[PDB]
């Protein structure tokens, strides 16, 4: 194009690297922050597993009610986070769908209830917004949790599906059960517990839920802010990429009109 | 018949599978003490101040606001505390004011629910003065 | 006589009633131990019940005793 | 049951409620840190 | 005189029921203190419950004493 | 005047008898206040039970009184 | 006639033995309270449990009665 | 004859035994129903157990009768 | 003769000790169903005490016995 | 005599007051057990509150064999 | 002879006191054995708690039966 075309795209795409490395240098930040607080947000999750990881419960296949909760947030550019949030938790809806069971969808963050929007439409019991801009606390869990049991939908069985952090550059798509007390009280595997009222059992299930929670939104948290850390990175990279070659077609053609204008000038002066 | 002791609140952690050797613990049925070979249960916790012993005798004392406690087969206890901080924490002058604070609102019976939030607040305060003193 | 043949006769078989006291008040120190186990920081009117419970309970091998006396004497 | 339950409650607020009360009678120094770890911020949406 | 004899010998059998009431009212006030101590929140209804196990309890010495007393006056 | 003395001794025993019924009642009406506290909400329930247990532990009692007299005018 | 006299005293002192019936019944319904607060589901299974406690419980205080009545008569 | 008459006194005092015995058999039936309450998967082996139980309580219990009769019938 | 009198009556007497070891018996194989229904894991160790308590109620209930038949045969 | 045949039967009917306090110290050893078992960390005042219990339930077993004593020597 | 007979009665009668001892032994092994269902990792303590309940209620039944002999010989 003329000088003026690349002129104005040089200027748009520097703009974008200066803007995207800014990105990836506070996305890392908080992403520091976010992995020294997961620390201990781990052991107490895996803490307050450990009674159904070593307690065999499983749900009675006779029963209707479903739940699935989905983790996420709602700034965008973080990867496939949501994507594969929302992909796992429909694929899982439309298999218990099958198997004729009344779901539901519980969707933590704007982008789950967004990509959710035209399947599923019903299905949403509630979610939740403001997510990601500051750290999830416990109180975020325990305001989910109360949400959660006080509308008016007594859930059968449970599923969590959040982004489980590995490292840097790898995060795994995971999902947690989480039972009802009117399947933790007829588990056999649960008789040898001592001292189990049908009432402590509600107020340790309700605790439960919302240590899973937490938990879940810790490790979203993590999980996002190294993929938001990542795909600035590569977006400031290819960014770089395209300027150097379109500084090249900068100095090509602002070296062609000169030697253009030269030219003409000189056939000018020559014809006159 | 070693015990395998879990205790974290969710923003730090105390106990991550440690060895310890008695958890004296409050849990809304009673308050009990827990060793190498325990009888499995589960219980939520009030609050109170779980004092823990490990194989050398000292004692390590942490007040609890609420959360859970599991004993489980292979006696491993995992205590999850909402909120857990050691003694020296903790104001008594404070803790005294809120204590009498709460008490004074306690004529205050705007319904059922803020009546029962203002004995539960008033009962923490209680257990926080008796534990302090 | 024999009236003064069941003076003894009576007076021990009415001392069997203190068993009942030796028996229930039993129980209270029993129970207030399990309740201290479950609850230490009500020890003051756990101790206030279990005092009660005590005089209220011995009170009866009291009158087992009265009785025995009286028949002693009367 | 317990008071509270009787009251309409669960156990997930009588936890907030003695966590509230034990972060609110911390010493002056430690009030700091207690106070912004355990912040709630998320909002609703009705559907 | 025999007779009197045997009316001292059955009042000193008939105390030995109060035996079981004591021993029965050590149970209520123990029970009391162990509910009380699982459950603070209710010691109106549990002294209430008490106070009508104890009283519906002793009844039955008193019956054995109102025995003892037509043995013996009567 | 022997078979006379022989009717009140054996009277005053036979009503020694109650003294299961004083502890059976304490043992129901302290069950009630434990399981009454360690469950609140079943109040009713709970009473119910207790009362028949009264009823058929107060049976025993009143049978042992009953055969008192029939030995006594009998 | 000290036969019509022994035998008086004898029922009269056999007749005692219902006290373990009455104290049997008391613990049976105590237990039934307090199993059924601990677990409201099972009532049904939980009182066909204490049915039959009781009427074993009952078996030996009727016997008991049975041998009073008959040394009485007989 | 006091021999004959006494006789109905010792069996009288002799057939009061049963009494811890009916007692004996009452407390545990009554942990049967608590146990059965605290565990009722294990139904059958707690109810072998109270068999056990309360045949012993009742058992030992018996000889007083045993006694009992001895006094009536074999001097 | 009242001494082949008085053995019957002092042997029928002392044969009562027998109800309080009936009832720990009793108590004992109670206590043992609780304990196993409450922790099945360890029910070796449990019956092991149950039996080792059920001995000792039985020596305490068969002393007297012993002694009833020392005092009826010697 | 019948004075010293009756004083002999009131000593020997007087002493089976003893029989509760017994009853009463088992059943405060074993709260001491079960309450020294749920927590495990307050044995120094659980074992305190069970020996006051023993002995002042052990005080009944003793006023009940002094006063089998004072019936025979005095 | 009337003391001879006495003597009977009252070692007899005095003999009835262990059914307390025989109840006591059975309350201290069950709670032994709920509280060790509890704790295992206690059994030591658990055990000298009740060798100690045991052997300090024991001592009451032995001292009804060693009066019980006193009687039947000096």
């Amino acid at each position: 194009a003329t000088l003026k075309d690349i002129t104005r795209r040089l200027k748009s795409i520097k703009n974008i690297q200066k803007i995207t490395k800014s990105m990836k240098m506070v996305a890392a930040a908080k992403y520091a922050r976010a992995e020294r607080e997961l620390k201990p947000a781990r052991v107490y999750g895996v803490g307050s597993l450990a009674l159904y990881e070593k307690a065999d419960i499983k749900t009675p296949e006779d029963k209707k009610k479903h739940l699935i909760i989905g983790v996420s947030s709602d700034r965008g550019l973080c990867g496939a986070i949501h994507s594969s949030v929302a992909k796992q938790m429909k694929s899982e809806a439309a298999n218990l769908a099958a198997a004729g069971k009344e779901v539901k969808i519980i969707g933590v963050g704007d982008k789950i209830r967004s990509i959710l929007h035209r399947t599923h439409s019903d299905q949403f019991l509630v979610t939740f917004k403001e997510v990601g801009r500051r750290p999830p606390t416990f109180g975020d869990a325990s305001v989910i949790a109360l949400e959660l049991l006080n509308s008016g939908y007594e859930f059968d069985e449970g599923s969590i599906i959040f982004n489980r952090f590995r490292s840097v550059i790898s995060y795994k798509t995971e999902e947690k059960p989480i039972f009802s007390l009117d399947t933790i009280s007829s588990a056999e595997s649960m008789s040898i517990y001592d001292d189990i009222d049908a009432d402590v059992l509600r107020n340790y299930q309700e605790y439960s839920l919302a240590n899973i929670i937490y938990y879940s939104l810790k490790e979203s948290t993590t999980s996002e802010q190294s993929a938001r850390m990542t795909a600035m990175d590569n977006a400031s990279k290819n960014a770089s990429e395209m300027i150097d070659k379109l500084t090249l077609t900068f100095n090509r053609t602002r070296q062609a009109v000169i030697t253009k204008e030269l030219i003409e000038i000189i056939s000018g002066a020559a014809a006159l | 018949g070693q015990m395998s002791f879990t205790f974290a609140s969710p923003t730090q952690v105390f106990f991550n599978s440690a060895n310890v050797r008695q958890v004296d613990v409050p849990t809304q049925t009673g308050a009990f003490g827990i060793l190498a070979a325990h009888v499995p249960t589960l219980q939520v916790l009030r609050p109170g101040l779980v004092v823990v012993h490990a194989e050398d005798g000292t004692t390590s004392k942490y007040f609890v606001s609420s959360g859970s406690v599991t004993v489980n087969a292979d006696s491993s206890v995992q205590l999850l505390a909402e909120e857990a901080v050691t003694l020296d924490m903790l104001d008594l002058g404070a803790a005294k004011a809120n204590l009498e604070k709460a008490q004074s609102e306690l004529l205050g019976a705007a319904d059922e629910a803020t009546r029962a939030e203002i004995q539960i607040r008033i009962e923490a305060n209680e257990a926080l003065v008796k534990a302090l003193e | 006589d024999i009236d003064t043949a069941a003076k003894f006769i009576g007076a021990g078989a009415a001392t069997v009633g203190v068993a009942g006291s030796g028996a229930g008040i039993g129980t209270v120190f029993g129970s207030l131990i399990i309740g201290y186990a479950r609850n230490p920081s009500l020890k003051q009117q756990l101790f206030s019940y279990a005092i009660l419970g005590f005089a209220l309970s011995e009170a009866m091998g009291l009158f087992c005793l009265m009785v025995a006396f009286l028949i002693l004497f009367a | 049951v317990a008071y509270w339950r009787q009251a309409g409650l669960s156990y997930i607020r009588y936890s907030q409620i003695c966590a509230k009360a034990v972060r609110d009678a911390l010493k002056t120094e430690f009030k700091a840190n207690a106070m912004k770890t355990s912040g709630s911020t998320i909002k609703i949406v009705k559907v």
